This record gives structure tokens, C-alpha cells and sequence, in this order.
């Protein structure tokens, strides 16, 4: 029908998947254990969420997941925790070795012993899509796996099913904050194969979560499963469309056509809202305009560069719940009118709008926000080349000094696979440049009058 | 799912050894009858990555027991826990290295070494899963050092891409309690060095110095001291043998630690340490954690770290974080002192964070640095070594175990290379390689 | 696009006086823009002298709903000039408008 298929790769892409696994049976009734509590027609019916789900038995729901780091610990606390009868048991994938933070264990030795049974196991759940979208990537560019194994898994598919909505879904090198020493790397052998591949890749880091937590939230502890239960709204906000009724719905395509300018620039920093505190959600207004407003502020985006320093090409801001479609385009035109929220010079249309009627539904387990409509908002827009200029900047001290280079050598790796991932980010940082520029015409060379 | 070996070797690996296996005998649970008796399902799901399944609700541990001397063996096993210690796991001879590390490595403990590898062996064809192995020992030691060094590198020969990790002793700074330290420390050197990925570097008199500081007790024994240290091999291990928001396997240290191929001795740090008259009183949060654990006088290790500059640094945390501030920790420490690191190492830090504590206790955390600092350590040992070897002092002993003496000026210019080494890392700027130029002409012919 | 084709002849020698064709769509959509100009530039060569009529959704001129308007806008008025008989022009801005001014709906919905 509109079948869509998760990967949840390495440490953070399961960590993540266990927030977004949960959300994704709440919203339908789903148990803990798949079941649909009360069923209105066992055996069909609605059940529009068959494109999440494969049915089985008496109406017991087996999501369309998987999860994979080559440590068991982390799976096994997907098949011994709160939701183990839930997932499938050969979608609880494991390995005998752990990445270490690193990409060449992945792409060319321990990934490359375990990357034939996942894709048989992908091949499976793909047979069973009749109507196949295309497949979503959890990971980080900081991880070792989430590296070494994202990167492997499409250069698979890529050529397995081609044409298929090929999509990444990607924890962003943080400014300040850092977990690893080796993070630049990881990242910058990623982008050098993986860029090639995903359609639209969508972008958060976690400084700026922390930030939402901190302020928004208002939250004085963020755990990752403080961050991780925010995210889960990021793509239930995305996948809407897909799983329930509106006015103006948007497929795993639309996101490419309108994102994407140019096949290379299809990484959108994400932000959601709104986003509050138990005190202030009952002192707000939270009508569109003002979730629209707090949307665009530099300090709310979900990736901590400031849209500022950039210009804007692009465009998506999808809207759930309590929303009307003349109000909507009233906080466009706002926005818009604003030209001092800027977009580049050439941009004649930037925008891409969406209504579906069902609510966002928070989890169990915290004082949160139960709000009655909400905001998920991707900006394209070249303020991601002040983050890829910090990776020029991590990456050449290293790299220079040949710091770490043996670590990724001994486990299957070029030493020219760096070099070569770090000249294609000398051409992105001028992929980038080459469009924040104004559309004016001209060359050469003169010194004299025409007049 | 994953495996472990450990190795307790000579007087010092294997008394730190039995309570090493103390600590790590109650996180899992386990009474000293070899049996479990425990307090959660999670300390058996790894039971496993020490201990041998053995039948009816029997643990064995993963120890294999190593040296010429009967007579700590005698004594671990007329010990607390002694009677979890499978008898084939001791191996041992009665005869000594007599502190010679050359008796060790040339005439006694490699013949007994094969012996050894057979009981090595019977451990690592039984865990398909077998990750890497542990030493224990002493570096100035004969045995510990002279015998583990060898054993190590007939590990290394038979395991050769599985993690070594090495959790010495090292000389005393002031006075000796082996006059041959140097020597001894040498020599190992130069067989550990091409055969472990992980080196600790653990000072006596800085664990001395922390229990009459930060635990304020005049009179610290062995046990004291061998529990104070098994927080950081307990620490290093806890990522892998227990949930986390990191989980962290041995690996994912060392190659966030080490940058180089020998560039992997090792300062280890623990907090919290507090006297029992003032646990009531300094605060369990993750800015004390993180202050005392780069508390330059808080470092386990002979030296002192404002005199170096960070390489890298792991700090491994358990307990219940806000991972906010295990992150806002380490990038404060770093806004504070960026100073004390190797600039062109940007960013220092690899975290790792267990949710299962210490027993009975809300928090902790363990460090593992990588300060250039530790070369004043091994600049001590080489000049030492040189006022003994100019002169031929000692060296009738070692050359009477067969050592030519190429071995020793091998040995001491391989530790001199090290030393000269650590000396173009440290304050080192990210320079180019480049030479003076001048301008031509544009007069042309 | 040919399995309607048979249905839209299936419904064709169901009347008796074909009249002709009515559309709605939108220009600014993918399908009822690419699928709609397929459909209408393929009746025109099965149906030569009947009408071939249509109500779209054209783009706006201060908001926009979907990025590639202007490209898919342009390819549909490149089909639609040649092979149809009238273009009823309906825009959201005033849909939304009228909505606003002249029926006083405080929240014009598309309902
Ligand atoms: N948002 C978020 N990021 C996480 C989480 N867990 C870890 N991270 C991030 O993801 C990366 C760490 O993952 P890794 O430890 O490398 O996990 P891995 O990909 O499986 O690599 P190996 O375990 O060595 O296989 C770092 O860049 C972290 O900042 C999580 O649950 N949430
Ligand atoms: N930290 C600590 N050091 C000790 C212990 N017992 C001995 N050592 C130290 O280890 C060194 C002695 O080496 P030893 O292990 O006797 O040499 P070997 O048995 O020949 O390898 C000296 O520095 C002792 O202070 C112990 O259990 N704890
Ligand atoms: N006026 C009107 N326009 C709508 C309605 N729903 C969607 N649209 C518009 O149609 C466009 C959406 O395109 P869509 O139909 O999703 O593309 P298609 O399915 O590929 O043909 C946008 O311009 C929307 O504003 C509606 O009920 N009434
Ligand atoms: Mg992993």
C-alpha cells in the first residue's frame, strides 16, 4: 500500500529506535506486546496503519523495524526491555564484535561479515511491501557502527532497490559539546560514501536538544530518554500522512522534490514546536502564527548553527492537529514578508506546506505538553557551511599530524579513503558557496568605457 | 556474549588479583563458595564475561594464576575466595626469578610458559566470543614483569588481533622497594611495548598520597590500596557488563585513547574519594566527579599533569546522569584548561556512561589520560638505568642469565626513542614542515 | 493511464449525446498536473470534437505550497493551451480571502 521500513544502525540509531518504537504504537492503541486492544473488523478494515505494521494471527501487529549494532547489549535490551514481544526476533540483529568508535571495522571487515544476513532479513520485509517507499536510516556520523555500517547498508540498496525514497536519518556533529575523539572521522567517511545515495537526509544535533530541554522544556536533567522522547514527535510529525487522514498530506517523495534543489544539497537541519514547560503551557496562546514564529528563532532549531549566518533556498513545515489551512498561509505570508528572514537572491518559490488532522500524542512517564496542533519544520539553507567549515578545521590538524590513521588501516582501510572523503569536503564547502551567491551575470575582465 | 581473560602475575598482579576478584566477585553477585546468591538478573545476564558456567548454579572466574614462586598461591587460596579458584588455573613454579627480570624472561618462567599456554589455551578455545585478555603485574618486579612480558608476547602470537590491556605497577619515585627497578622496568618496556594496546601506569606513593588526602587515612595497607585500584579495571569493564547510555567495549577506548602506535601509557584517575568523616558533607554530582578526577593531585599515576599536555582522555561515569552534564563537565574542564592539551587534538575526550553504580553508592566515575606527562617517568628510568649501566652495576646478574649487552642497549635506546618521542608531541604546534624561501628575478632574458 | 481509458470509454458509450469533459485538479500538484496533462493531451487525439473542459488550482501570488509550482504550472499551461477549450483559473488567496471579507469566517478551512 505506502509501506515504509526502518534501520535503526549502531548505538544511537537503536537508542533512538526505542523512543520512536514506542510512539509508533501508542498513537494506534498498539500494546507493548503488538496488540490492538478493541478491533472494530478483526481481519481488515482501519488499520491505516499497515504501512508501519504487518498483521499476523489474530490481529497481532509486527512492526516494520530493524536494529542492528554489533553489541549485544544494546539489542538485548531491545529483547529482554519493556517491548521484547513486540518486535520480530530476527529484527533484533546483533554481531561478535563491537565497532570502537570506528568506520573501517564496519565498512570493510566485522559490518561486512554481518551486512549479507541484514540484507536478507531487508529482502523479507521487502517482498512483503506491496506498495514499498523506500527504506529510513537511523544513525549518528559521530557513531562507529553508525558510521562504519550506514554507509555499507546503502551501498546496498542503493542498487538492491534503486528508485526507492532512499532516506537518512542522522544525529549532526555538535559545535562544543563532543562524546568521542574520533568523531570527525567517523562523519567525513560517511558523507564521502553516503551522500552519493539518500535522496534527503534530515538533520538534529543533540547540543541544541539540550538547549530545548534546558529552556523550552525547561527540564533541569535531560537523560537521553528525555532527548530521544522528543525526537520521536520529529518523525511522527514526518509520517503522518502515511498513518492517518487530512486536508493536505505529504508521501516520503514530496520531502525530496521540494528539499532538494540540487543533488547534493538535500540536508535539512530539522526544528519542531511548539515546545514547552508544564508552567508555560498554560500561560501561551499557541495559535499558528506563534508556533510558526517560535519555528524560525535561531535559539529553537534542532541543528545549533544559526539560520542567520546562512541564507534560506528551501523549505518544509508540515502542520498537525488543531490547524487551518488560511492560517497557515497567514503565518507564511508573515514569515515571507519578513525578508529579513532571509532566503537566497534566486529563490522564486521556497515552501512546502502540509495539513493533516490528527493531533500530536505525547508518551507516558513525564509532566509534558498535551497541545492541541504542532509544527515539524526542515530549513535547507547554507548555514550548514559554518558547521562544515568546523570539520575542515577538526579534520586537517589531525589528519596532517596522521593522528589516529592506523586504528581505521588495520581494519581494512585506504589511507587515500580519507584524503578522498576530505577533498569531496573541499568541493561541498564550495557546493554550498557556489549557491549562496546572488544571481547576477557577467564575465571576465575590463578597465575601459562602452559610454 | 562477549569474553574476557585476565592473567595474575608474580607477588603484585596476583595480590591485586584477589581483591581485583574480590570487587568483581560481589557485582555479579557471587558469594565466595563460587556460587551465586545475588541481587539482580542483570549481574547474571554477564556473568558471563569473567566467569566460567559451571554446573549447578557454579561460577569459576577466567583467572589464570602465574609465578616461580609457591608462595602468594599458598595464600590466595587459604584466602578470601580462595575456594573459587579452579586448581588447573594455578601455574605455577617453585624456584623464583629472585627479582631478576631476566630469570623471568631467559631462564626460569620460559620454562614453565608453555605449561602456562596450555591452561591460556583450554580458556580461549571455550569462549567463541573471546575479546581480549588482562595482565596484572609488577614493572620493576621479576616476575609480574619478567614472566608476563614473555607470556604476553606468546599471547600476542596466538591472539594476534584481540585487545591487550596491561594494569602495572610501576618503579617508586623517591626510594626503591626492588633496587633492579630500573632495569626491570626497562627491559619490560621493550617487550610491551610491540604486544599491548592498553598500558596503565599506577604510582604506590600517589596511592599512599591519596588515602592520607582525599580518603584521610594515616595507615593504608595493601587492601586499601587494591581496592582503590580496582575501580578503574572495575571502571574500564563496567560498559560492557552492564546497560548505559554508552555502552562501551575495551576497544572503544583504546582507539579513542591511543593516536599512535606506542603512544599508550596510560595516567588513571577514580573519583569520588572522601574520608568517612566527610561523605556527609561533599556533594554527589558530576562537577565534583569531573573536578576530581582532573584534579592534577587526584591522578593514580607518578606524575603531574600541568606538567604535560592531554593527548587524549577517556572518563568512564556510573550511576544515573543527566548526559547534558556529563557533556557540560567535559567542555567546561577543557574551557578551563585548554592549555594542558595537544591543541591539534581538538576536542580530548571519549565518554562512556553505565547506568549500574558501585555497591551501595549513588555515583562514580573512573579516568584513563593520556597526559605527555608521563614522560618525566620514563626520563627518570632511563637516566637511572644509564647510572647503572656505565658503570656495570647489577649487570653480572642478568648477563649471568644470558642477556648480551646488545639486550640491554636495545632496551635502553628503545626507552630513549620513546622518551625523545614524547618529547615532539609534547607542546607541539600544527606545523607544516616548511623552509625559508626567497624572491627571483623578473628581469627576463 | 490506459486502465482509465477504458473506463472513461466504459463511460463513454454510456452517453447517449457526450457532451464532454470537466477536470478538477490542481496545477501545483504532481498527479493532477503530470497525470491530468497526460490524460488530457491522450482524450484529445480519441475524442477530436467534444469539449475538454477544466477547474485548477493555480499558484498564488504572496504564499506557495509546494516548491516546484512554478516548474510543473509551466509544464501543465504547455499541454493544457493545445488540447483543451476552457481554463477556469481558482487560486487559494482569494478563496481565502472571500472567505475572510466577504463571509466573515474568522478561520476560512477547506471544507
Ligand atoms: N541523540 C543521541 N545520540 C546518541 C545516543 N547514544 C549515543 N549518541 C551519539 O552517537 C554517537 C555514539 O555512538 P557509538 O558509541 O559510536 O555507537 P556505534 O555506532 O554502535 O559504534 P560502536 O558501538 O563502536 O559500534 C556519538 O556521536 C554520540 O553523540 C543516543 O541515544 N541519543
Ligand atoms: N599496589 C600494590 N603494590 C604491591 C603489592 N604487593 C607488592 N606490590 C609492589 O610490587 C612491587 C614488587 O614486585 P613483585 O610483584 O614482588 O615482583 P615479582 O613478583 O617478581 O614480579 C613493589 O613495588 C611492591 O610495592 C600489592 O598488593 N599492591
Ligand atoms: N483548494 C484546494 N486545494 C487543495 C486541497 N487539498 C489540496 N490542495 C492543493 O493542491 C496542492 C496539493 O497537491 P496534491 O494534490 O497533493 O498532488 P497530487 O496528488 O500529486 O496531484 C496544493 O496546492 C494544495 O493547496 C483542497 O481540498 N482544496
Ligand atoms: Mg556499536
Amino acid at each position: 500500500m505506502r509501506e515504509c521500513i526502518s534501520i535503526h544502525v549502531g548505538q544511537a540509531g537503536v537508542q533512538i529506535g526505542n523512543a520512536c518504537w514506542e510512539l509508533y504504537c501508542l498513537e494506534h492503541g498498539i500494546q507493548p506486546d503488538g496488540q490492538m486492544p478493541s478491533d472494530k473488523t478483526i481481519g481488515g478494515g482501519d488499520d491505516s496503519f499497515n504501512t508501519f505494521f504487518s498483521e499476523t494471527g489474530a490481529g497481532k501487529h509486527v512492526p516494520r523495524a530493524v536494529f542492528v549494532d554489533l553489541e549485544p547489549t544494546v539489542i538485548d535490551e531491545v529483547r529482554t526491555g519493556t517491548y521484547r514481544q513486540l518486535f520480530h526476533p530476527e529484527q533484533l540483529i546483533t554481531g561478535k564484535e563491537d565497532a570502537a568508535n570506528n568506520y573501517a571495522r564496519g565498512h570493510y571487515t566485522i559490518g561486512k561479515e554481518i551486512i549479507d544476513l541484514v540484507l536478507d532479513r531487508i529482502r523479507k520485509l521487502a517482498d512483503q511491501c506491496t506498495g514499498l517507499q523506500g527504506f529510513l536510516v537511523f544513525h549518528s556520523f559521530g557513531g562507529g557502527t553508525g558510521s562504519g555500517f550506514t554507509s555499507l547498508l546503502m551501498e546496498r540498496l542503493s542498487v538492491d532497490y534503486g528508485k526507492k525514497s532512499k532516506l537518512e536519518f542522522s544525529i549532526y556533529p555538535a559545535p562544543q559539546v563532543s562524546t568521542a575523539v574520533v568523531e570527525p572521522y567517523n562523519s567525513i567517511l560517511t558523507t564521502h560514501t553516503t551522500l552519493e545515495h539518500s535522496d534527503c537526509a534530515f538533520m538534529v544535533d543533540n547540543e541544541a536538544i539540550y538547549d530545548i530541554c534546558r529552556r523550552n522544556l525547561d527540564i533541569e536533567r535531560p537523560t537521553y530518554t528525555n532527548l530521544n522522547r522528543l525526537i520521536s514527535q520529529i518523525v511522527s510529525s514526518i509520517t503522518a500522512s502515511l498513518r492517518f487522514d487530512g486536508a493536505l498530506n505529504v508521501d516520503l517523495t514530496e520531502f525530496q522534490t521540494n528539499l532538494v534543489p540540487y543533488p547534493r544539497i538535500h540536508f535539512p537541519l530539522a526544528t519542531y514546536a511548539p515546545v514547552i514547560s508544564a508552567e508555560k503551557a498554560y500561560h501561551e496562546q499557541l495559535s499558528v502564527a506563534e508556533i510558526t514564529n517560535a519555528c524560525f528563532e535561531p535559539a529553537n532549531q534542532m541543528v545549533k548553527c544559526d539560520p542567520r549566518h546562512g541564507k534560506y533556498m528551501a523549505c518544509c513545515l508540515l502542520y498537525r492537529g488543531d490547524v487551518v489551512p488560511k492560517d497557515v498561509n497567514a503565518a507564511i505570508a508573515t514569515i515571507k514578508t519578513k525578508r529579513s528572514i532571509q532566503f537566497v537572491d534566486w529563490c522564486p518559490t521556497g515552501f512546502k506546506v502540509g495539513i493533516n488532522y490528527q493531533p500530536p500524542t505525547v508518551v507516558p512517564g513525564g509532566d509534558l505538553a498535551k497541545v492541541q496542533r504542532a509544527v515539524c519544520m526542515l530549513s535547507n539553507t547554507t548555514a550548514i557551511a559554518e558547521a562544515w567549515a568546523r570539520l575542515d578545521h577538526k579534520f586537517d590538524l589531525m589528519y596532517a599530524k596522521r593522528a589516529f590513521v592506523h586504528w581505521y588501516v588495520g581494519e581494512g582501510m585506504e589511507e587515500g579513503e580519507f584524503s578522498e572523503a576530505r577533498e569531496d569536503m573541499a568541493a561541498l564547502e564550495k557546493d554550498y558557496e557556489e549557491v549562496g551567491v546572488d544571481s547576477v551575470e557577467g564575465e571576465g575582465e575590463e578597465e575601459g568605457e562602452e559610454y | 556474549m562477549r569474553e574476557i581473560v585476565h592473567i595474575q602475575a608474580g607477588q603484585c598482579g596476583n595480590q591485586i588479583g584477589a581483591k581485583f576478584w574480590e570487587v568483581i566477585s560481589d557485582e555479579h553477585g557471587i558469594d565466595p563458595t563460587g556460587s551465586y546468591h545475588g541481587d539482580s538478573d542483570l549481574q547474571l545476564e554477564r556473568i558471563n564475561v569473567y566467569y566460567n558456567e559451571a554446573a549447578g548454579n557454579k561460577y569459576v572466574p577466567r583467572a589464570i594464576l602465574v609465578d616461580l614462586e609457591p608462595g602468594t598461591m599458598d595464600s590466595v587460596r587459604s584466602g578470601p575466595f580462595g575456594q573459587i579458584f579452579r586448581p588447573d588455573n594455578f601455574v605455577f613454579g617453585q624456584s623464583g626469578a629472585g627479582n631478576n627480570w631476566a630469570k623471568g624472561h631467559y631462564t626460569e618462567g620460559a620454562e614453565l610458559v608453555d605449561s602456562v599456554l596450555d591452561v591460556v589455551r583450554k580458556e580461549s578455545e571455550s569462549c567463541d566470543c573471546l575479546q581480549g585478555f588482562q595482565l596484572t603485574h609488577s614493572l620493576g618486579g621479576g616476575t609480574g614483569s619478567g614472566m608476563g612480558t614473555l607470556l604476553i608476547s606468546k599471547i600476542r602470537e596466538e591472539y594476534p588481533d584481540r585487545i591487550m590491556n596491561t594494569f602495572s605497577v610501576v618503579p617508586s619515585p623517591k626510594v626503591s622497594d626492588t633496587v633492579v627497578e630500573p632495569y626491570n622496568a626497562t627491559l619490560s618496556v621493550h617487550q610491551l611495548v610491540e604486544n599491548t594496546d592498553e598500558t596503565y601506569c599506577i604510582d604506590n606513593e600517589a596511592l599512599y598520597d591519596i588515602c592520607f588526602r582525599t580518603l584521610k587515612l594515616t595507615t593504608p595497607t595493601y587492601g586499601d590500596l587494591n581496592h582503590l585500584v580496582s575501580a578503574t579495571m572495575s571502571g574500564v569493564t563496567t560498559c560492557l557488563r552492564f546497560p548505559g547510555q554508552l555502552n562501551a567495549d575495551l576497544r572503544k577506548l583504546a582507539v579513542n585513547m591511543v593516536p599512535f602506535p606506542r603512544l599508550h601509557f596510560f595516567m588513571p584517575g577514580f573519583a569520588p574519594l572522601t574520608s568517612r568523616g566527610s561523605q556527609q558533607y561533599r556533594a554527589l554530582t558530576v562537577p565534583e566527579l569531573t573536578q576530581q578526577m582532573f584534579d592534577a593531585k587526584n591522578m593514580m599515576a607518578a606524575c603531574d599533569p600541568r606538567h604535560g599536555r592531554y593527548l587524549t582522555v577517556a572518563a568512564v561515569f556510573r550511576g544515573r546522569m543527566s548526559m547534558k552534564e556529563v557533556d557540560e563537565q567535559m567542555l567546561n574542564v577543557q574551557n578551563k584548561n585548554s592549555s594542558y592539551f595537544v591543541e591539534w587534538i581538538p576536542n580530548n575526550v571519549k565518554t562512556a556512561v553505565c547506568d549500574i553504580p558501585p555497591r551501595g553508592l549513588k555515583m562514580s566515575a573512573t579516568f584513563i589520560g593520556n597526559s605527555t606527562a608521563i614522560q618525566e617517568l620514563f626520563k627518570r628510568i632511563s637516566e637511572q638505568f644509564t647510572a647503572m649501566f656505565r658503570r656495570k652495576a647489577f649487570l653480572h646478574w642478568y648477563t649471568g642469565e644470558g642477556m648480551d649487552e646488545m639486550e640491554f642497549t636495545e632496551a635502553e635506546s628503545n626507552m630513549n626513542d620513546l622518551v625523545s618521542e614524547y618529547q615532539q608531541y609534547q607542546d607541539a604546534t600544527a606545523d607544516e614542515q616548511g623552509e625559508f624561501e626567497e624572491e627571483g628575478e623578473e628581469d627576463e632574458a
